[PDB]
């Protein structure tokens, strides 16, 4: 038939790994992003961007190695290898943090390709595409945290660097400079994630503990056959159990699974809204009434004020080394301390 | 006065939980 | 030293969605009772 | 269905529902124009990003005067 | 004019009502401190 | 096949070893050696200051 | 030269190269 | 034509002759062959 | 029956009531525009256009009215501060009343279309069942949009049959609504050229007119009709949502980074102008030029306009507000009354000491004074900490040049440290906090609020694009497999 | 033609 | 000039009775539509 | 418990709805000036 | 701010009158 038809037939072949049309975008972008992350964590340094060593070659381990964000002198530049910053020089491109931009961009396009892959495969198996809508959660997380937040900030420098200790630094930095725990959208995100973990554990235990005795063996994993029209566990027994233990219980399996889908997705989207708010420093950092009460009453103290003091200490004691481009020099006298208070 | 609003919201939530527990739609086999 | 419209926002954003849900539920129960 | 003067005036505009051109129609033209639009978007994006410096151009507030 | 054939009845079961009331009250509890600031 | 692998894989492992042991990784990726983190003139942390002169600035910083 | 073959060797030839590089990194003086 | 404009047009070509043209060649070649 | 989240899907296969509900939404939007404009007019104070501008009073729709020509009130005042003899109907009040009347007319039209839903226009001639020829409708509406775009670019913006657009200088000192001639060269593509707007709207309008002619005349291919579901309204909804969040992201970026369509006299300074010291460098340049002419330091600083100094203030940074810090920036840091002048700090040794500006990232920043060598000479201890570089110990004295405090020198440690704390915020300014009971916590400019709202809207509409595209492409299997 |  | 209490009194006093009447009317119309 | 024979449906016609809305809005208009004092 | 409440109440009353006139229950002979 037509070239398209033949190419569509070949891409849709039942192989070990489905390729599809979405594969043409997913496989190269994802492969390049992963390989660039490995290359950065193995060879590329962060000495000229953050003043840090972040490579196995420099002596870092799995936790401390990272693909660090570009230098604060770059701004929100695409940092193309052929761009005016690098001008085709691979060494200077790696030294200025261009590999982080490479990984971030090709990884965003890889996430788009994987979402399209979920859509394509759902259209072939003939099922509703409730995947690639669940994956919209992680997509929103990545877009808000690694793309929208640095774009709202001064440069790519304040984006999370692709590493374990780098991610921990990013957590503490955001807590210090934004008080992100106090953000209600982050609270909804935490509630969503913890509730999703709760739902996963409780649903697994409930199904495992309400199975029908469909086998004579003590180990009951064999009593489930792959094409089973009958239900393998008692929904009525599980309903009665939770109705009389917790006071409320699921009666519709459909609803239950949609709820288990909905909770983490809603949590991730709320956290994404909160991070988008943080991108412009539009943060729920402080309560004005509490600050006014503490200002006119030195004997008034709450855990919120202690958190404010902790955030101030974090900012003051991490600014010098976390933002070396600013050339912050803070004398010991102006550094906040508990005794200094 | 905001303490009154906070207490009102908390007891309203507790009452909603109470009514959801003891006045739910009774499950039946169809 | 709290705000003022603050109370208006809290009370209305609590009530407007609550009365909407209650009205919808009462309408559904009315349909169920009328049909049965 | 009510008949109106404005309805009869605009009726031929809403008459050929489902009428399609055979096969791929004008798809290559659409793809070429989309490619040109993508190139144009890349050009304007790289100008604002400062990754592309057109001569006689200064992406800056100071260019206002 | 005339009877429209697209009119459909809306249903909210009690589980949905309780879910909605709980969501609204919990959102109010969460955002009241920030609205009062 | 296995025979092929029995030659290719060890040769590739040795090539990966020599990419680090011969110092080619430092030259290719610009990673500073342990003896060239701070120069005599520049005892501070080297940081890029301008985006459009980044290549020349890095050439000046890494010249010594 | 199959899609599985090409994908495997794409995920194997860099893997062995990086393993050799890291093993060499382990014997640097530090 | 600034060095930046040249880098952009060469970037366009490399994408065509290193990414777009080769990868499709395989798809048309291997699709037609199977 | 229908769940609560599918109710409006009753108007899916009813073109008349779909038009009715769209008319209702447009009526609501126009009514909101009119009501918001009236409320802002009731709140707005045109007394001090230079030190209490519109962006310091929380005005949201008034900047968008002023960006494209509406600058006068029926109250005998203008945004630029120039009194107008006969305002003219198209003032802010006139625009608000026009939008409210349009909302009422659209509400009446929506009522009529909801009641009179069954029209022969909405039914296919081949099969009586109602239908919409979406490609032809798209062609017609695209031609309409192209005509509107060309008319706006060629007549309104260029001033041939319009008022023009808002144009300001590089530092937002002298800006007003003026016509702009189109720029057809490459210089029309940088965002900071108002001529690019006129050239863009003219050219894009012509191209859209041609595209509408094409999409009217030519039927879609069968391949695209089956692939894109062009007989289904939901694919139109998904594509429109996609383009809508694309445009929302673009407008968010242009608002946050700055553009000729986001003037600083209408929306306030951007955060990147404070990050790079955009106004501070200009102020220092002007002072140096005045000094080179021979003018003394007091005369040189007396030459700096109050507006330019007010732009170099961190309280006007959009990245200094809070999510739940509501109200105008005047509610945040008081209403600015006058410029106090540039302070200069000298130690007992006489070295010029400079207070480091507070970065937007820091909620609280230490007070540090550095000399021309960047050496830390004086500081304010955190709370009650033992100090060796305290201002009372180094004997730092401050002298003000320009403004109210011109020629005044301060020695008292307390006033010197107070002025140092005020100077870490950029140019020193005097505020009154009694008229609005200000709390001293920085608010956000309308630029930042627009950026926040439309960025969140763009993300949620990306989610909507995903959902509705999945709905229209997998429709057959929606009830289930 | 007309799509079916 | 009075506090948000005066505003709360007017706005709630208007809404609480309004939403009650609307809910009752919607319930009655629901019963009418269900039985016909 | 069990089925209660005293259950009766409750009806409010449109005329009654409009009478109620008009009464509530008119009372609000009348007493708003006094509440605002 | 109370002027906004007064105007809202007046406009709401006028709208209630409008809906009572043009959306009344249509009188029929039974
Ligand atoms: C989900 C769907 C999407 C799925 C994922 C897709 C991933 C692929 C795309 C990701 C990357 C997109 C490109 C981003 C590049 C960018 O942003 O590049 C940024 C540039 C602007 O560059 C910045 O501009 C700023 C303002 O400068 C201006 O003002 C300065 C004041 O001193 C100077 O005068 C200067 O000369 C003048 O240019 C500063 O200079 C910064 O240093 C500089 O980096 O904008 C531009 O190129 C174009 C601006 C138009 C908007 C387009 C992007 C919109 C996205 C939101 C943008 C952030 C808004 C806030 C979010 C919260
Ligand atoms: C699915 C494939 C895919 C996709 C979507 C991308 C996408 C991207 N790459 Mg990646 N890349 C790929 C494959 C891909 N790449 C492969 C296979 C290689 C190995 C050769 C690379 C190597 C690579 C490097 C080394 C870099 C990128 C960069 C980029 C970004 C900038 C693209 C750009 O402006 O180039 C401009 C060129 C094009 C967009 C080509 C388009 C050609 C047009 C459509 C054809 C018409 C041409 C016209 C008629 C002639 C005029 C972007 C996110 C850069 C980046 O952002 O890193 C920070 C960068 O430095 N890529
Ligand atoms: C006669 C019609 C008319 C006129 C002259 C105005 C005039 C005005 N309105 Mg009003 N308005 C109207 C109708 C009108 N309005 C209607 C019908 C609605 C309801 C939807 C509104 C809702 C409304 C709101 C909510 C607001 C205004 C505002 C304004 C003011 C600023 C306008 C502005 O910046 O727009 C900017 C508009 C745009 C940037 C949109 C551009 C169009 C996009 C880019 C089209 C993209 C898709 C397109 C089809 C692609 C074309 C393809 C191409 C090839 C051709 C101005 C005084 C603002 C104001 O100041 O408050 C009073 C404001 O906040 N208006
Ligand atoms: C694109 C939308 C948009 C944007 C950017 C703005 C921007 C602005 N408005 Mg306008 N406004 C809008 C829409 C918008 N408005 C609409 C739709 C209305 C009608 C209700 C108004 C009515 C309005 C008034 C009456 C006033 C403003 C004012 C302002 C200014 C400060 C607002 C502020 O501090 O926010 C503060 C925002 C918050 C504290 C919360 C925002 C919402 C957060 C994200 C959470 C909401 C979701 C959450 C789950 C709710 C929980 C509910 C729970 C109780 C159940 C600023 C210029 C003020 C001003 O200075 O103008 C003179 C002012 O007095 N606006
Ligand atoms: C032009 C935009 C547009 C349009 C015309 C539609 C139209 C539709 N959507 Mg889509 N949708 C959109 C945007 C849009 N949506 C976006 C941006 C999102 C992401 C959040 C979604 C997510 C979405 C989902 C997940 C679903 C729909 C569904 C529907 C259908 C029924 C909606 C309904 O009855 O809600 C009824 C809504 C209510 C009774 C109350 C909702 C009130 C919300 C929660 C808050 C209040 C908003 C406030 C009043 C105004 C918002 C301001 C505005 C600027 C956003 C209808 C075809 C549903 C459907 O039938 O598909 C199967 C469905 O399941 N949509
Ligand atoms: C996670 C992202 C994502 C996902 C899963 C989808 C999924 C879908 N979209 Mg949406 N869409 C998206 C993002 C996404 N879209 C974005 C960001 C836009 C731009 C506003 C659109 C615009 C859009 C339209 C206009 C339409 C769809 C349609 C569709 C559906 C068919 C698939 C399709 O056409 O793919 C679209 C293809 C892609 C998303 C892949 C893009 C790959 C690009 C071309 C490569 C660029 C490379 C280049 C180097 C970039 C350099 C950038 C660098 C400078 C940073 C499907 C439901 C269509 C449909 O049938 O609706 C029901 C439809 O009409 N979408
Ligand atoms: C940190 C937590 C976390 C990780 C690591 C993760 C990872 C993954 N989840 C996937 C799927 C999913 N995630 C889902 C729900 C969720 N996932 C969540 C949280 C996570 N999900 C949460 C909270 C939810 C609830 C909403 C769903 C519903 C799916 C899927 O359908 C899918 C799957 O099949 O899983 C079973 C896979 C996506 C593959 C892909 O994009 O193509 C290839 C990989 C690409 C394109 C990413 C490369 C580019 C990345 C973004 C940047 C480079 C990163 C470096 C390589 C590594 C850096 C490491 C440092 C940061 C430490 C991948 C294994
Ligand atoms: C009826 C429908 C609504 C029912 C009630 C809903 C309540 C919940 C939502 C309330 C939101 C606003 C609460 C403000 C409380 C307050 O203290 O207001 C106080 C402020 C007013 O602030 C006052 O202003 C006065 C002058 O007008 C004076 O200057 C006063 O000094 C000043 O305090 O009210 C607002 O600013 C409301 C602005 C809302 C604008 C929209 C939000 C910003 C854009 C984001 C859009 C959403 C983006 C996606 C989010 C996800
Ligand atoms: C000894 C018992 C101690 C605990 C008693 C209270 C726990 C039970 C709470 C019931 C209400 C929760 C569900 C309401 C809504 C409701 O009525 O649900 C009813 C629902 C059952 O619905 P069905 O399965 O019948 O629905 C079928 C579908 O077709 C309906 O759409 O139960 C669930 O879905 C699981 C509930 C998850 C548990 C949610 C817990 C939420 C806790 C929130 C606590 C806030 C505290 C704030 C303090 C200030
Ligand atoms: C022991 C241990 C314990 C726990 C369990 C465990 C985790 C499984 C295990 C770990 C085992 C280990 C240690 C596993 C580790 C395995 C490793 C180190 C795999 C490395 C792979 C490298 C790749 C894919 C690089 C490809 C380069 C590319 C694409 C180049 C990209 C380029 C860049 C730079 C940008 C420019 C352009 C191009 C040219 C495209
Ligand atoms: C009818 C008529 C016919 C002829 C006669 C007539 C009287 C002259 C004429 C009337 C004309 C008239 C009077 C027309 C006037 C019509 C009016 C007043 C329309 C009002 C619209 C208000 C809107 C859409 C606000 C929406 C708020 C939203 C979406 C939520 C906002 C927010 C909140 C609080 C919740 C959280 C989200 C955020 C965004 C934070
Ligand atoms: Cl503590």
């Amino acid at each position: 038939r037509g070239w398209f038809d033949l190419a569509d037939d070949w891409l849709k072949r039942d192989r070990f790994v489905f390729v599809g049309w979405s594969g043409l975008l997913l496989f190269p972008t994802s492969y390049l992003s992963i390989g660039g992350w490995f290359t950065g964590t193995t060879f590329v340094t962060s000495w000229y961007t953050h003043g840090l060593a972040s490579s196995y070659l420099e002596g870092c381990n799995f936790f401390t190695a990272a693909v660090s964000t570009p230098a604060n002198s770059m701004g929100h530049s695409l940092l193309l290898l052929w761009g005016p910053e690098a001008q085709g020089d691979f060494t200077r491109w790696c030294q200025i943090g261009g590999l982080w931009a490479f990984c971030a961009l090709h990884g965003s396009f890889g996430l788009i390709g994987f979402c399209l892959r979920q859509f394509e495969i759902a259209r072939l198996v003939g099922i509703r595409p409730y995947n690639a809508i669940a994956f919209s959660g992680p997509i929103a997380i990545f877009v808000s945290v690694f793309l929208m937040y640095p774009l709202g900030q001064a440069s790519w420098f304040f984006a999370p660097s692709l590493g374990v200790a780098a991610i921990f630094r990013f957590l503490l930095f955001i807590q210090g400079f934004h008080n992100f725990t106090l953000n209600p959208f982050h609270m909804m995100g935490v509630a969503g994630i913890l509730g999703a973990a709760l739902l996963c554990a409780i649903h697994g235990a409930t199904v495992q503990n309400t199975i029908f005795e469909d086998g004579d063996a003590a180990n009951t994993f064999r009593a489930f056959t792959p094409t089973q029209a009958e239900e393998t566990y008692s929904m009525v027994t599980a309903n009665r159990f939770w109705s009389q233990i917790f006071g409320v219980a699921f009666s519709n399996k459909r609803w239950l699974h949609f709820f288990m889908l909905f909770v983490p997705l809603a949590g991730l989207w709320t956290s994404a809204i909160g991070i988008v708010g943080l991108a412009l420093n539009l943060r729920a950092y402080d309560f004005v009434s509490q600050e006014l009460r503490a200002a006119e009453d030195p004997e008034f103290e709450t855990f919120y004020t202690k958190n404010i003091l902790l955030n101030e200490g974090i900012r003051s004691w991490m600014a010098a080394q976390d933002q070396p481009h600013e050339n912050f020099i803070f004398p010991e006298e102006v550094l906040p301390r508990g005794n200094a208070l | 006065m905001e303490t009154l609003v906070y207490t009102f919201l908390l007891i309203g939530t507790l009452g909603v939980l109470f009514f959801a527990v003891f006045f739910r739609d009774p499950p039946r086999i169809a | 030293n709290v705000s003022v419209a603050a109370y208006l926002a809290v009370l209305l954003g609590t009530f407007v969605p609550v009365v909407f849900l209650i009205t919808l539920f009462i309408q559904s129960e009315a349909r169920k009772a009328a049909e049965s | 269905a009510l008949r109106t003067r404005l309805g009869e005036l605009l009726r031929p505009l809403n008459s050929e529902y489902g009428k399609v051109a055979p096969g791929w129609g004008t798809t290559p033209i659409m793809g070429f124009v989309m490619l040109l639009f993508a190139v144009f978007l890349l050009i304007i994006l790289q100008i604002y990003n400062s990754s592309l410096i057109i001569e006689n151009v200064d992406v800056d507030w100071a260019s206002l005067g | 004019s005339g009877p429209n054939p697209n009119k459909q009845p809306v249903e909210l079961n009690r589980t949905s009502l309780f879910w909605g009331l709980l969501l609204i009250f919990v959102l109010a509890v969460l955002f009241s401190s920030y609205f009062f600031n | 096949y296995w025979i092929i692998h029995s030659i290719t894989i060890p040769a590739l492992f040795v090539a990966g070893w020599l990419f680090v042991s011969t110092g080619l990784a430092y030259d290719i990726f610009g990673t500073p050696r342990p003896n060239e983190y701070f120069t005599q003139e520049r005892q501070q942390v080297p940081l890029v200051n301008d985006r459009f002169s980044a290549k020349q600035e890095l050439e000046d910083l890494t010249k010594g | 030269f199959t899609f599985r073959w090409l994908a495997i060797h794409g995920l194997a030839v860099p893997t062995v190269f990086f393993l050799g590089a890291i093993t060499s990194m382990q014997f640097i003086q530090r | 034509m600034t060095p930046s404009f040249s880098a952009f047009i060469n970037s366009l070509l490399a994408g065509l002759f290193i990414v777009i043209i080769p990868i499709g060649t395989a798809l048309l070649i291997v699709s037609q062959s199977d | 029956g229908l769940p609560w989240y599918r109710v409006h899907t009753v108007v899916l296969n009813d073109p008349g009531r779909l038009i009715a509900v769209h008319l209702m939404h447009t009526a609501l939007v126009a009514g909101w525009a009119g009501s918001m404009a009236l409320y802002e007019l009731a709140v707005f104070d045109p007394s001090d256009p230079v030190l209490n501008p519109m962006w310091r009073q929380g005005m949201f729709v008034m900047p968008f009215m002023a960006r494209i020509g509406v600058t006068d009130s029926w109250g005998g005042w203008s945004i630029t501060g120039e009194s107008v003899a006969n305002p003219g109907f198209w003032s802010f009040e006139g625009v608000a009343l026009a939008h409210i009347g349009l909302s009422g007319l659209l509400f009446l039209a929506a009522v009529w279309h909801w009641v009179y839903w069954d029209l022969e226009l909405f039914r296919d001639p081949r099969t009586g069942n109602p239908a919409l020829d979406l490609p032809k409708i798209f062609g017609i509406h695209l031609l309409l949009s192209g005509v509107l775009c060309f008319g706006f670019g060629a007549f309104h913006v260029t001033g041939a049959w319009g008022p023009g657009i808002w144009v300001s200088d590089a530092y937002g000192i002298t800006g007003k609504v003026q016509p702009v001639a189109p720029a057809w060269g490459p210089e029309g593509f940088n965002p900071f050229n108002p001529s690019g707007v006129a050239s863009h709207h003219i050219a894009a309008g012509i191209l859209g007119f041609a595209a509408g002619i094409f999409h009217i005349a030519v039927r879609p291919p069968q391949r695209l009709y089956r692939a894109l579901r062009m007989g289904n309204i939901e694919t139109v909804l998904s594509s429109s949502i996609a383009a809508v969040f694309w445009s929302a992201f673009i407008t968010t970026g242009t608002m946050w980074y700055g553009s000729a369509t986001t003037p600083i006299e209408l929306f306030g300074p951007t955060r990147y102008q404070w990050d790079s010291g955009y106004f501070q460098q200009e102020i220092e340049r002007r002072v140096e030029n005045s000094l080179n002419e021979g003018l003394s330091l007091s005369e040189a600083w007396s030459r700096i306009p109050d507006k330019l100094a007010f732009y170099d203030y961190v309280g006007n940074n959009p990245a200094k507000g809070g999510l739940f810090r509501a109200g105008p920036m005047n509610k945040g840091d008081g209403i600015a009354e006058a410029w106090l002048g540039h302070p200069i700090f000298q130690d007992k040794e006489g070295r010029e000491l400079t207070v480091r500006r507070m970065p937007a990232f820091f909620e609280t920043f230490p007070v540090i004074l550095v000399d021309k060598d960047g050496i830390i000479r004086a500081d304010i201890p955190f709370r009650r900490a033992e100090s060796k570089y305290s201002i009372e110990q180094v004997g730092v004295t401050t002298s003000f040049y320009g403004g109210k405090l011109n020629g005044q020198v301060f020695t008292d440690a307390p006033t010197v440290k107070k002025y140092a704390r005020k100077a870490q915020l950029g140019e020193v300014m005097e505020f009154d906090r009694t008229t609005l009971e200000s709390d001293g916590v920085f608010r956000s400019s309308p630029r930042g609020w627009y950026t926040f709202g439309h960025a969140n809207f763009a993300l949620l509409f990306f989610l909507g694009h995903l959902w509705h595209g999945s709905r229209t492409l997998f429709r057959d299997v929606f009830s289930g497999i | 033609v007309y799509d079916e």
